[PDB]
Order: C-alpha cells, then sequence, then structure tokens
C-alpha cells in the first residue's frame, strides 16, 4: 500500500512541477520544451510500477486525503480512484503524450510562443488525470470542464487566423450542451441518492435511472 | 521553417525555366524582358496559362486583378520577389 | 492590357524603397548587446569538460543532468509524499481504502495461516 | 442468424421466445431427470471475488485460472493451460444452453401437429 | 548556396504516359504545350513506383525469411522438452 | 525544422536519402510481418475458430426429451 | 447509445470516403472508431469499450504524426491531391502510415485486432437491435475504404507536390 | 541570417 | 434606400444588401481587412452579426431548397430504421443463461430471512 | 439546360449567375463610376490622416459613431405603438413568461399531490 | 466594373483549377486542360456583342452546375488552411517608441538606423501633400491610383505603409 498509494500521487505531482517551475524559479527558456517531455518521461515510469502492483494482485485503493468542503450532509473530499480503468490507462496516456511531446519539439520549432505551447499540452495532461482519477462527480467536473477550456486555447492557437476562432468558440458551444447533461446527473444523484461519490451510487444502486443515464449519454454525446 | 528562402537570382532563374519549358516559345527569342504579347506573340489566354504554371511553380496564387498585369517576366519576377519580402 | 507607364514607376520606386527598408532590418554582428550576465561555477565546469567529443566522459553528463532530474523531481516529492500520507492521511478514517485481496481455494493466510479447503474434485478431462 | 427469418418471416408460436424460455415443465420429458452441481461452493466464489456475471456453473475453473496468473507473475505468456480448460468448460455449458433452445423448437412443434390432430377429429 | 537548375532540355515528354495524351491529342488535331513541364515526375525517382499490393509487401521477404528461421528454432528446442 | 542530417533540397529531382532512414524502415516492416505469421501460427484459432458449432438438426429426440407424437 | 453509436460511425464514416484534406479525413476516422466504442457500451461490453480506447490511441496518434511529418514537408499542404510518390521519398513515414492503417482496420494479431476485432464479435452474437448491428458492419468496411485513400492519393502514383520542396 | 524581431514592449 | 417606416424605430439609416463580410473580395486592400470594411462605408444595420466568425451567407454548390431536403430525409429514414430494428432484435438460438444457489439470490442482495422460492437447473 | 440556382436568404445569387451583371449600359456602366468616385474621396480622406507622421491617436470614423447611435439612442424616438409592434411585444414579451408560468405551476402542483399522498420516492432525499 | 473580355479570361482561370481538382492526375488533367481550351478557341472569333454575350452566360452557367464541391485552394489563398496563419506575428512599427531606453540600447544600430527613416519621413511628408493635391480634380480623386514621385529626391505619395509593413514571417 505504502508503495501503491505514493507512486500513484507522485505521477500526478511530478506533471505539475514544470507548470509551477514557470513562475521565475529556474531561467531555462530554450531548453524548457525538453524539461516538460523529460518530466513525463519519468512520469510514465512511475505510473508503469502501480499498474504492476495491480496486475499482479488486482490492487485497487481510494485516496480522500483531504477535506476540501462539507455541505451539511454533503462531504466533498479530494479523491483518487486507483482501480482498473485510471491504472491502465495513465500509463497509455503518458507514453502516447511522451511521443507527442518529443514530436512537438521538432514540429513547433520556429514557433516564437513554443515556451507557452509546451505550458498548455501541459496543463491538458494534468486535467485528463484529474478526469481519469477522480473518485466523486464534483472533482470529475473539474477536469470535465479542464480539458473543455485547453482544448480552446489550443484550437485557436493562431488567433490571428479567423478560422481559428470560430472553430475553437464552435467546441466550446458543443461541449456546453454537453454538460447540460452532466449538470444533469449530477442534480439526479444528489437529490435521490444525497451523495456525488461513485462508491455510493453504486452501492445504493438506483432503480429508476433513466433520468441520470439520459443526462450522462448526452454529456458524452 | 526549414525551408530555405528565395534570391533574386534563384526567382528569375525559375521564372524563365518554366518558360523554356513551353512549347510555343522559342528560348532564343525568350529574354528576361521579352514581353508575351508584342514580342513573343501570344493571346490573352496563352497569358493566363503562364500564370498558372507559374502559381504551381512557387505554390501561392496570384489574384487575377495582379495576374493581368503581367506581361513580360521580368515584371513576374517583382511581382513575386516583393510579394514574399525577397531583397538579397 | 499591362502596366500603364506610371505603374511601373511607382512599383519600380516603392519596390526600390520596399527592398531597403527589408535591408536595413538585418543585425549586426555585436546585436544583441547582451548585458554582463553572472554564470555559475557549474555552468564554467560543464562548458569546459565538454568541448571534446570523448563519447566516454560525455555520457556522464546525460546521467548527470537525468541524476539531477531524478532526484529534485522524483525522490524528493515522493519523501513528502509518502511521509504526507503515512503520518496524516493514514492516520485518519477511511481516507485509504484497499480492496481486500482476493483469496483462493488452497493458500495459506499470513496473519494467521489458516488454510483455505481446496475445491472438490474435478471431472478432468483435457480438451 | 436464421431462426430469426423463420420467426419475423414465419409463425412465431412454432418459434421459441426467449423473453419466456421455457414453456415446458423441466421434468417433461426427461424421467428421474438430474441436475447440475456447483463444484466451487458461494463462500469460495465469495473469497475469490468474482463479477456476478461469472458466477455461473462453468466457474471453479475460473478461479483456477485466476490463482495461475497470481502466481506466475511476471511471466503472463503461461497459465494457457487454465485458460482453454475455462474456455472448452464455458464452451459446453452454451451448448447446453442451445439443446434447450432446440428442444423448445421440437415441443412446441409436436404441440401444433398435436393440436391439429386433436381438433380436426372434434 | 546557388542551387544547380538541372538542364531543362533533358525533360521530354518520350516513353511516358504523358505520350499518351500526345497520341490522342493528335488524333483531334491538337497539342500538349506544357508536357515538357510535367515531364519530370515520370522521369527519375518518381518512376515506376510500387503498385498498392506491392506497398502491403514491404518487408515481407525478410520478414518470412526470419518466420521460417525461428519456427524451425521452437520445433526442435520445444521437441527436448 | 533544424537539427539533425542536414540534406540539400534538389529541384524537379527525387530526394536525397540515408542509410541508416532506409535501413530502419524496412526493419520494422520486416518486423511486422514476422510478427503476423508468428501469432497466425500459434494462434490460428484466433482468427478462425475456437471450437467446432454444434449443428442443431443431428441431435436426436431421446437426448432432447422429446415424447413421441402418440403421446 | 446502442443506435447512437451506430449513426454516428456510418455517417462519419461515409464522410470520410470523398476528403481531401488529410487531416480531416483522420478526424472522421476518430468520429467512426468513437462510434464504435459507444456501440460497444450499448451492448453491455464496457471492458471492450474500454479496451479499444486504450489500443486506439496508439495508431491513431502514430497517423497524425505521420500525417505531420508529410505536411511539414511539402510546405504546409494537406490537401491528399497534391501528394503523390512518397512511397521511396519519405521510407520512414511511409512505414508508419501503413502500420497505422493496418491496426485501424483491424488486421490479425495487431494492435487493432485484440480489440476491434474481439468487439464485432460480441456484437453479432448478442441480443441487439438488428439496424444497428448492420451499420457498425457497413462501416467497418469504409474504414478500410478510406484507410485506402491515405496511401494511395500520399504514397503510390506519380508527386503531384510543387517542383521544388 | 538573423533579422530584427519586432515586438511590443516587454520590459513593462 | 431607407428601411420601411414601419415604426420598428430604423429612422432613416440605410438598408443595405444582407451580404456576409465573408462575400466581399478578400484580394482588395481594405482598410480593415479583418472585418473586410472600408473606411467611412455606411456598415451594415447588422454588421456584427455578418462577420467573419458568424452567420455567413455566401452561395453554395447545392441549392439551399434541395439541402434541406436531404439532410431532412436521411435523418429521418435512419431514426425509423432504428425503430424498424428495435422490433426486429437480433440475437443466437440460446436459451436463458442458467446460474446456481436459487439464480445468485444472495449475491444480489436478496433477503436471507425470507427463503428465496426454490429455483433448480437440471442437466441437459 | 441546368438546373436553374435557387437563392434563399443564407445563400446569395452567384454574381457569375446575376443577368444584372450583363445588361451593361450607359447607366450601368455610369453608375458604378459615381460609386468609386465616392468611395475614392474617403480613401483620400483616410490616407492623408493615415500617413500622417505628426498625428498619434485615433482615425474618428464618423461611420461608426452614426452605425452605433441608430443601434441604441435613435431608435426609441422612432418608435410609433402600431399594430406590429403591439401584437409582437405582447408575443415575445408576455408569450414566454404565461407558458412557463403554467409549465412550472402544473409541475409542482402534481408533485405536491403525489408527496402528501406518500406515492413520491423520497427514500435517500435529504438534501434539498 | 469588369470588361467582357476579363470575365472571360476569370472563367477560362476558374474552370482549370475546378478541372484540375476533379481529374487530379497530371496527364489525365493534361489531357482535358486541351479540350476545354478547344472549346474557348474557336469562339475567339465571335464578334457580335449580343451572340458572344450570350455563349458566356451559358458558359458560366455549365461551371456552376460542374464545379468541385471542394475545390483545391492554396495553403495561403482565402479559404486555404494557411490563411491568415502567421497575422499574429505581424506587429506595426510605430511600436518600437515605446520601447523602454534600456531595451533599445540592446539595438543601437537598428533604432539609429530607424530615425533615418523616421527622419526621411518627415521630410518628405509636405512635399507628398503639396504632390498630391495639384495632380487632384477639383472634385477630389475619381479612381484610387496614385502618382509616383516626379522630381530627383521626392518619394512616391503616401508610401511609408506601404514599405514598411510586417513582413510574411515576421517571427
Ligand atoms: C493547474 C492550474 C494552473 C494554471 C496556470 O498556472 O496557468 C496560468 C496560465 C497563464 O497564462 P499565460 O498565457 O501562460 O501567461 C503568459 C503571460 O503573458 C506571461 O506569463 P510569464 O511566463 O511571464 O509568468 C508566469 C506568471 C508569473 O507569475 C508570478 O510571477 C507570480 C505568481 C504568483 C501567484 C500566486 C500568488 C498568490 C499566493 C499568495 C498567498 C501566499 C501565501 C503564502 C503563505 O504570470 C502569469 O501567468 C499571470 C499571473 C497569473 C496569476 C493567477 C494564477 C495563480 C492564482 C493562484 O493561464 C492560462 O494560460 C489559462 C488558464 C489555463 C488553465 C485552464 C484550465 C484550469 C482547470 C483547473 C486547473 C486545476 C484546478 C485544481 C485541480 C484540483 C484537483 C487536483
Ligand atoms: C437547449 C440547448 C441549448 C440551446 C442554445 C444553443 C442552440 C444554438 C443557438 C446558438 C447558436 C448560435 C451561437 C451564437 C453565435 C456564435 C456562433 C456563430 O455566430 O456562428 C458561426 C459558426 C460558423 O462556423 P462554421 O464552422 O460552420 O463555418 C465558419 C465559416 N467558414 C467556414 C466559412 C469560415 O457557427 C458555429 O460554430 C455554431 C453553429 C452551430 C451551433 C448550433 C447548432 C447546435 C447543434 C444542433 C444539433
Ligand atoms: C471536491 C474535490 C475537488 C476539490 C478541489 C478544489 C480545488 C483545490 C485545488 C487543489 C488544492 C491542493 C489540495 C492538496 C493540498 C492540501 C492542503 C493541505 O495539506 O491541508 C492541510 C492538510 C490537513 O487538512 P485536513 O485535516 O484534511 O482538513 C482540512 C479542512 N480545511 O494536511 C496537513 O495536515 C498538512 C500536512 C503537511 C505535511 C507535508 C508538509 C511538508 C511538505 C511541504 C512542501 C510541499
Ligand atoms: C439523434 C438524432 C439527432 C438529429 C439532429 C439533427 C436533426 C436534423 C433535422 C433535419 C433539419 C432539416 C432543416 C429543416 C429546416 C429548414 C428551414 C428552411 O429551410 O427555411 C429557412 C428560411 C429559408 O427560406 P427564405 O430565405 O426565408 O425564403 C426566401 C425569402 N427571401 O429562412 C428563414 O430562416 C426563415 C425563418 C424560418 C426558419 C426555419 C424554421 C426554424
Ligand atoms: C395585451 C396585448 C394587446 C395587443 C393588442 C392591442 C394592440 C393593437 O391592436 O393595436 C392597436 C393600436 C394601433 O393602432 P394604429 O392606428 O395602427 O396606431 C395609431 C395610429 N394613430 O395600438 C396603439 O396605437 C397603442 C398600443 C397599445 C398597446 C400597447 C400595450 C400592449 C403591450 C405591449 C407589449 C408589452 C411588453 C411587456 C414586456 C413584459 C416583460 C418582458
Ligand atoms: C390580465 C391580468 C389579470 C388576469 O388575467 O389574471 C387572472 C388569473 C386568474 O383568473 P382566472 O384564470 O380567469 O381564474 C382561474 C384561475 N385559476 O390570474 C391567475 O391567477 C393565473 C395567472 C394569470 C395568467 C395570465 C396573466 C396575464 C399576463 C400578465 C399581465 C400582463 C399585464
Ligand atoms: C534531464 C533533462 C535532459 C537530460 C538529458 O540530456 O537527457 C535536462 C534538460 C534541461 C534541465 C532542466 C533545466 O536546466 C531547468 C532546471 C535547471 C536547474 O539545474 C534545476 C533543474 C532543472 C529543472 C533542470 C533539470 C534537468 O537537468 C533537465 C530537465
Ligand atoms: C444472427 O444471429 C446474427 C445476424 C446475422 C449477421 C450476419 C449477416 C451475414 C450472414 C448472411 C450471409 C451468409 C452467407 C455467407
Amino acid at each position: 500500500m505504502n508503495m501503491f498509494s505514493s507512486l500513484s500521487l507522485v505521477t500526478l505531482l511530478l506533471l505539475t512541477m514544470p507548470i509551477m517551475m514557470m513562475s521565475f524559479n529556474t531561467y531555462k527558456p530554450s531548453n524548457y520544451p525538453l524539461y516538460v517531455k523529460t518530466a513525463i518521461s519519468y512520469a510514465f515510469i512511475t505510473s508503469m510500477i502501480p499498474t504492476m502492483m495491480f496486475i499482479h494482485s488486482g490492487q485497487e485503493l481510494i485516496i480522500s486525503n483531504w477535506h476540501w468542503l462539507t455541505i451539511q450532509t454533503l462531504k466533498l473530499s479530494l479523491s483518487f480512484k486507483m482501480d482498473y480503468f485510471s491504472m491502465m490507462f495513465i500509463p497509455v496516456a503518458l507514453f502516447v503524450t511522451w511521443s507527442i511531446m518529443e514530436f512537438s519539439m521538432w514540429y513547433m520549432y520556429s514557433d516564437p510562443n513554443i515556451n507557452k505551447f509546451f505550458k498548455y499540452l501541459l496543463l491538458f495532461l494534468i486535467t485528463m488525470l484529474i478526469l481519469v482519477t477522480a473518485n466523486n462527480l464534483f472533482q470529475l467536473f473539474i477536469g470535465w470542464e479542464g480539458v473543455g477550456i485547453m482544448s480552446f486555447l489550443l484550437i485557436g492557437w493562431w488567433y490571428g487566423r479567423a478560422d481559428a476562432n470560430t472553430a475553437a468558440l464552435q467546441a466550446i458551444l458543443y461541449n456546453r450542451i454537453g454538460d447540460i447533461g452532466f449538470i444533469l446527473a449530477m442534480a439526479w444523484f444528489l437529490t435521490n441518492l444525497n451523495t456525488w461519490d461513485l462508491q455510493q451510487i453504486f452501492m445504493l444502486n438506483p432503480s429508476d435511472s433513466n433520468m441520470p443515464l439520459i443526462g450522462l449519454a448526452l454529456a458524452a454525446t | 521553417s526549414d525551408a530555405p528562402p528565395l534570391t533574386l537570382e534563384g526567382i528569375k532563374d525559375r521564372v524563365l525555366y518554366v518558360l523554356k519549358l513551353y512549347d510555343k516559345i522559342d528560348p532564343e527569342k525568350l529574354s528576361v524582358n521579352s514581353h508575351f504579347m508584342k514580342d513573343l506573340g501570344l493571346d490573352s489566354l496563352d497569358q493566363v496559362e503562364i500564370i498558372m504554371a507559374m502559381e504551381d511553380e512557387f505554390g501561392f496564387e496570384i489574384p487575377d486583378i495582379d495576374a493581368e498585369k503581367l506581361m513580360c517576366p521580368q515584371e513576374i519576377v517583382d511581382y513575386i520577389a516583393d510579394k514574399k519580402d525577397v531583397y538579397e | 492590357s499591362g502596366y500603364t507607364p506610371e505603374e511601373k514607376l511607382r512599383l519600380q520606386q516603392l519596390r526600390e524603397l520596399r527592398r531597403r527598408w527589408l535591408k536595413d532590418q538585418e543585425l549586426s554582428p555585436r546585436e544583441p548587446v547582451l548585458p554582463p550576465q553572472r554564470v555559475s561555477p557549474v555552468e564554467r565546469f560543464w562548458n569546459k569538460f565538454l568541448q571534446d567529443g570523448a563519447l566516454w566522459k560525455n555520457v556522464i553528463y546525460k546521467t548527470y543532468r537525468h541524476s539531477i532530474f531524478a532526484f529534485t523531481h522524483v525522490l524528493i516529492p515522493v519523501w513528502i509524499i509518502h511521509y504526507y500520507l503515512k503520518y496524516h492521511v493514514t492516520t485518519k478514517p477511511y481516507t485509504i481504502v484497499e480492496k481486500k485481496p482476493r483469496i483462493f481455494p488452497g493458500d495459506t493466510i499470513l496473519e494467521t495461516g489458516e488454510v483455505i479447503p481446496p475445491m472438490k474434485e474435478f471431472p478432468d478431462q483435457h480438451h | 442468424g436464421a431462426h430469426l427469418a423463420r420467426r419475423y418471416l414465419g409463425d412465431a408460436s412454432v418459434e421459441p421466445d426467449p423473453l419466456r424460455m421455457p414453456t415446458f415443465p423441466p421434468d417433461y420429458g426427461f424421467p428421474e431427470r438430474k441436475e447440475r452441481e456447483m463444484v466451487a461452493t458461494q463462500q469460495e466464489m465469495n473469497d475469490a471475488q468474482l463479477v456476478l456475471q461469472q458466477r455461473d456453473y462453468c466457474a471453479h475453473y475460473l478461479i483456477r485460472f485466476l490463482k495461475c496468473k497470481r502466481d506466475s507473475f511476471p511471466n503472463f505468456l503461461a497459465c494457457k493451460h487454465e485458460r482453454h480448460d475455462w474456455d472448452y468448460c464455458e464452451h459446453l455449458d452454451y451448448v447446453k444452453r442451445m439443446k434447450e433452445f432446440e428442444r423448445e423448437r421440437r415441443l412446441l412443434q409436436r404441440k401444433k401437429r398435436r393440436e391439429q390432430r386433436e381438433a380436426d377429429m372434434a | 548556396s546557388k542551387m544547380e537548375l538541372p538542364d531543362y532540355k533533358q525533360w521530354k515528354i518520350e516513353g511516358t504516359p504523358l505520350e499518351t495524351v500526345q497520341e490522342k491529342l493528335a488524333a483531334r488535331g491538337l497539342r500538349d504545350p506544357w508536357g515538357r513541364n510535367e515531364a519530370w515526375r515520370y522521369m527519375g525517382g518518381f518512376a515506376n513506383n510500387v503498385s498498392f499490393v506491392g506497398a502491403l509487401l514491404k518487408g515481407f521477404k525478410w520478414g518470412f525469411a526470419a518466420f521460417v528461421v525461428a519456427i524451425g528454432a521452437e520445433y526442435y528446442l520445444e521437441s527436448q522438452k | 525544422a533544424g537539427g539533425g542530417a542536414h540534406i540539400e533540397p534538389r529541384y524537379r529531382q527525387f530526394p536525397q536519402l540515408t542509410r541508416s532512414q532506409v535501413i530502419q524502415a524496412e526493419f520494422f516492416s520486416a518486423t511486422m510481418w514476422f510478427w503476423i505469421l508468428w501469432r497466425f501460427w500459434h494462434d490460428s484459432d484466433a482468427v478462425l475458430g475456437h471450437f467446432p458449432y454444434p449443428d442443431p438438426s443431428q441431435w436426436t429426440d431421446e437426448e432432447l426429451g422429446i415424447p413421441p407424437d402418440d403421446e | 447509445t446502442l443506435c447512437l453509436g451506430a449513426i454516428t460511425t456510418l455517417f462519419t464514416a461515409m464522410c470520410a470516403l470523398t476528403q481531401n484534406d488529410i487531416k480531416k479525413i483522420i478526424a472522421f476516422s476518430t468520429s467512426s472508431q468513437l462510434g464504435l466504442m459507444m456501440v460497444t457500451i450499448g451492448i453491455n461490453q464496457p471492458y471492450l469499450a474500454f479496451l479499444h480506447i486504450c489500443t486506439h490511441a496508439f495508431f491513431k496518434a502514430m497517423l497524425f504524426m505521420c500525417s505531420g511529418s508529410i505536411i511539414h514537408s511539402l510546405n504546409d499542404e494537406q490537401d491528399i491531391r497534391k501528394m503523390g510518390g512518397l512511397f521511396k521519398a519519405m521510407p520512414f513515414t511511409t512505414t508508419a502510415l501503413i502500420v497505422g492503417s493496418l491496426a485501424l482496420t483491424g488486421m490479425p494479431f495487431l494492435t487493432g485486432f485484440y480489440s476491434k476485432d474481439l468487439i464485432i464479435e460480441a456484437a453479432n452474437t448478442s441480443y441487439t437491435n438488428a439496424w444497428a448491428l448492420l451499420m457498425t458492419l457497413i462501416a467497418t468496411s469504409f474504414t478500410a475504404i478510406y484507410s485506402t485513400r491515405i496511401i494511395f492519393f500520399a504514397l503510390l502514383g506519380q508527386p503531384r507536390f510543387p517542383t521544388l520542396v | 541570417k538573423r533579422l530584427f524581431i519586432i515586438k511590443p514592449s516587454g520590459f513593462y | 434606400e431607407p428601411y420601411p417606416d414601419d415604426g420598428t424605430g430604423y429612422g432613416d439609416y440605410p438598408k443595405l444588401p444582407d451580404r456576409s463580410q465573408q462575400e466581399r473580395d478578400p484580394w482588395y486592400d481594405w482598410d480593415h481587412p479583418d472585418l473586410r470594411l472600408n473606411w467611412g462605408e455606411p456598415m451594415h444595420w447588422d454588421l456584427d452579426m455578418y462577420i467573419r466568425n458568424r452567420v455567413d451567407t455566401s452561395p453554395t454548390p447545392v441549392n439551399w431548397n434541395l439541402m434541406c431536403k436531404h439532410l431532412f430525409g436521411f435523418v429521418a429514414f435512419m431514426l425509423f430504421m432504428f425503430w424498424v430494428g428495435e422490433t426486429y432484435p437480433a440475437y443466437q438460438p440460446v436459451g436463458p443463461k442458467q446460474y446456481p444457489y436459487n439464480n445468485l439470490y444472495l449475491e444480489r442482495g436478496g433477503d436471507p430471512n425470507k427463503e428465496p422460492e426454490p429455483v433448480v437447473h437440471y442437466e441437459i | 439546360s441546368f438546373p436553374k440556382y435557387e437563392a434563399s436568404r443564407l445563400s446569395s445569387l452567384p454574381t457569375t449567375l446575376d443577368p444584372a451583371e450583363y445588361d451593361i449600359s450607359s447607366e450601368t456602366r455610369k453608375a458604378q463610376a459615381e460609386r468609386l468616385a465616392i468611395r475614392s474621396r474617403l480613401k483620400r480622406e483616410y490616407q492623408l490622416q493615415y500617413y500622417d507622421p505628426s498625428r498619434r491617436g485615433v482615425i474618428e470614423d464618423p461611420a461608426l459613431v452614426r452605425w452605433t447611435y441608430a443601434r441604441s439612442a435613435n431608435i426609441y424616438p422612432n418608435f410609433r405603438p402600431n399594430t406590429k409592434t403591439s401584437l409582437l411585444g405582447a408575443l415575445f414579451g408576455i408569450g414566454p413568461l404565461v407558458f412557463w408560468y403554467y409549465v412550472f405551476k402544473t409541475d409542482r402542483d402534481r408533485k405536491e399531490k403525489l408527496i402528501q399522498e406518500g406515492k413520491l420516492d423520497r427514500t435517500f432525499n435529504i438534501s434539498y | 466594373y469588369l470588361t467582357h473580355q476579363q470575365k472571360v479570361l476569370r472563367l477560362y482561370k476558374r474552370a482549370l483549377r475546378h478541372l484540375e481538382s476533379w481529374c487530379i492526375h497530371r496527364d489525365k488533367y493534361r489531357y482535358f486542360a486541351c479540350l476545354l481550351r478547344a472549346r474557348f478557341d474557336e469562339h475567339k472569333n465571335e464578334k457580335d456583342m449580343v451572340k458572344a454575350t450570350q455563349l458566356l452566360r451559358e458558359a458560366e452557367e455549365e461551371f456552376w452546375h460542374g464545379q468541385h464541391p471542394q475545390p483545391y485552394i492554396f495553403p495561403e489563398s482565402p479559404g486555404g488552411t494557411s490563411y491568415e496563419r502567421y497575422e499574429c506575428y505581424k506587429v506595426p512599427e510605430w511600436c518600437l517608441d515605446d520601447w523602454h531606453p534600456s531595451e533599445k540600447a540592446m539595438y543601437p544600430d537598428y533604432f539609429a538606423k530607424r530615425e533615418q527613416w523616421k527622419k526621411l519621413r518627415r521630410e518628405s511628408w509636405e512635399r507628398e501633400v503639396k504632390q498630391l493635391q495639384e495632380e487632384t480634380p477639383v472634385g477630389g480623386p475619381r479612381t484610387e491610383a496614385l502618382p509616383p514621385a516626379r522630381k530627383q529626391g521626392d518619394l512616391p505619395p503616401l508610401w511609408w505603409h506601404i514599405v514598411t509593413r510586417p513582413r510574411e514571417r515576421p517571427m
């Protein structure tokens, strides 16, 4: 446990260090893209260790390290769900993102704002991991919307191109409509089940679940 | 962005090289300032065909308003060179 | 149809000026005039130690740079993360919950040493 | 499939209804019939923590296979022997279901001939 | 770095598919005054490019060679045990 | 972009290649074809068929327990 | 979800059969693939749907990178109608682009096979909407048609890009 | 060949 | 030509062609290239809606009337066929899968005190 | 013989297919001359200020001021309550509010009736 | 306004582009390239202003029926996937006058040579005003074309922004 839990969170924190270090601590403008690419490489390696633990023995656990808020009988905690899906997916997402960032060092080599470009690519991966490892709906929503905006900030990368702005704001438009269902799912669970943790949703296992599931299907669309 | 720039010498070389491949223009009568109409005797339609070959050579469109005013290779080299900030 | 006499001149004059303006945009050998800056000794260490190719001693830089990164970005955070979890998170109830391991027939329990009975006799058949 | 046409482009009362099967008592047509036994007790499946959709009669081959993978780590290529045993055990159970489907078809078809024979003379 | 342009006189439409156009345009009395301009696309390293089925078969010669030997090693090695 | 072995562009001509570039491309393609063949030999059933599919029209009425039309 | 997913794969795959832009084609490939994942969820095979996600990223991500290589070389040209003869001009990009297509189409024993080919088997042998089943099968055929479209119009034939590249 | 790149003032 | 004097509040503002800025000639040296506008030119009443990042009224290769028919026709046909197939499900000739211990009564959280109705599955 | 182009409000008529571009008389050729005369005068005024080196600031375009003024300030003084406006105001101003009131009013009454009869599921509902 | 000849010339250019998109292959495109030219060449001699124009309208209306729904566009042309791509890196020249004095000190030569143009602009401005207001008719210009300089040491009127526009790849 002590190793499965620690190595699971270090993978997420390792990605936020290049973002934190952008506040003028160590100034390496030229090789900052290599700094971000290298961060993924080590990040992927660490994620492999928990994956082996799960594969060997199917070990899973939740990590409700922080107590953020408490709305009467509803208690929102920062929870990470290290389970089959997240453990298997983080290595794949990191492995692919590792190739893209190495590729990006070449493709965008002449871009004046490549340093800004590699920050946004890193922000998206941070939010995607929030979505994948989310254990309660509200935390999932944070990364659900977080990835959405980073898409807008990258689609309209060439902000002088009028069509880039039109497409970037178009992704927000359609995604926003989908989020209507996500709010619908959150409301139905809170009203009927009095929870947002995926654990309590399954244990109660509501019978008449057309409305919450329809909302989720709208969000996934 | 990994594409070498364009010099005045290179552009003029490519313009003449393109025209020298044209069957309806005699290379000896073809010069830097050989007017397409008054020296090489070409109609307006053949003038358009020259530009289309020129555009595919440099891979960038030229507006019809500015293409119709190009009648000799020297003028074309000026238009292309200025359009891409080519100076040396 | 082509240019009028004056148009070929204005373009020539503008083009002559335009190229002159574009020439000025070039920088001198000295430019940019970088202000003096103090460099740490380590930067002078690696700059001079790496002048030669010497593949064998260049790989040390690869190891060194990875060594520095592997310490300040992997080893230290896990010290903080593990320290944070061991004595602050694990001390509170249900903060970390493990799915109990699967127990199969014919295994011994570390905590107790109990032996789970094996399953019955299968009507084995190799197909 | 092919029997679908016989139901949609053909009579349905002479075709099994998967949402209503079986339609005849089990004892019918099988004097002193036997029964299937579970070689793994519930506590064993519960301890093994198998998905409810896998708590079938073919279990106790899955449990043995899961044990092999846990022990044979990290050699994931091995344990291919148990996989086939559990696969074939599943295949045999699947076929036994097909017999029920085809048994249903024959019995219903028999009821069709019986009704004609008994009703025509009436 | 002046680029030494290839001599343009070598560009000819003889023996290439451009000739087929030339032959057919003659059947109606017409001629193609741009054939030599597009001739370089058919001569040199761009000539006789593979067929689609050939592309999918790339490396099959080597791949099969490494395969037949490998199975033999597995064939004998597992024979002992 | 910048970096890597530099190759001079050619005008109306096939581009220059390198021994390392072409060799690496061939190896992976050959590696792909070996993988398909080796997998096919050991796992033919994975693409052809696992187990024979029974034919309902050959089973007997006594194993299916279909009483005779008489009774 | 079964019905919603099926129409997505049929419609977007049908749209990719005629697009010229190389990036646009792969964009519709993803939408066609995503519908396949949705249908997998509709037939109550969530783990197969998840499995396809992990395997999809590998060959799908490679194709975009390989397309980026072609686009950069031709000075930011994206229309496949201005390519060709790249089978020997870009041997390494040629090889990967072929591997990505074969994995996408579900060639036996590649990455795509262990997820995609394992789904259509489940789709056929499950209590499911008949029209939904057909659209997926028809869509799988289109996966091969536009997969070929990229190779044929980019790696074969005579070069159609400008003289100097 | 190095060319001057015009940018807005970055000092402030 | 001013707007009709219907009292909606247009006054004497010009009524310009209902053409999007996307249609205007892109090669002309516009004073405002992004807007495709000219200094001093009277601005369309709905200019903000006709910027290039919004409603585009350029000619289409397919007539507007036909495009609606093809789009409406395709979607409706797809919806109907899905409804058709919902009533005609596809499946295999397989009976209900059998499970032990009273169809897994105690595994699904069934009440132990109320003994379940016996369920027995026979060999075949 | 080709299908005559059909134009809607969201699809203009191509200039190539417009017969107005071929019936070119001296008047039509003269009208375009007047347009370029006015368009030319404005261009000169803008270029003189634009290229002035002693000028720093914003070139106030009178056209921009008029456009905004018509959009905000000049609307009301040119408004007359008549049949078109009165029904449009009631239709859009008041129609939505009455429609939603009965949609929500009916919904809450129905839900309240069930709750008072114990027929509505509120087993775990302790958050409102 | 466009002349009748120009419209035919414009249609000739557009048709070939759309034709090229359909044909794709060069040789196949090359074959039909002459066939279309043949259709244009034969009707060159038609000297009837009414009959000749009527041919054009059918020519325009046949093209619209046969145009490619997705014509090939050059990457940087309006509609191509590079149009206005680099407009975000194009900063106007006057932004330099706001640079901090310590920031200008890094390029002493460039700004020293900049003052030559700014000095040149101020000197030449008043002359450029006089040149235009004498060649301008009483009612103002009737066309947007501008005259060139007509002396030694004079620069064309309204030249600063044409000369000092940002480069096509400024960064
Ligand atoms: C390890 C990595 C590449 C190593 C390699 O050559 O393979 C190198 C490239 C640039 C380096 C980073 C940058 O130099 C910025 C930082 C510089 C300081 O030395 C602290 C660590 C710091 C964050 C470095 C960590 C690491 O050494 C980096 C990331
Ligand atoms: C039935 O259970 C599934 C529905 C059948 C789908 C497969 C359709 C193809 C079979 C007909 C062709 C058979 C002859 C080759």
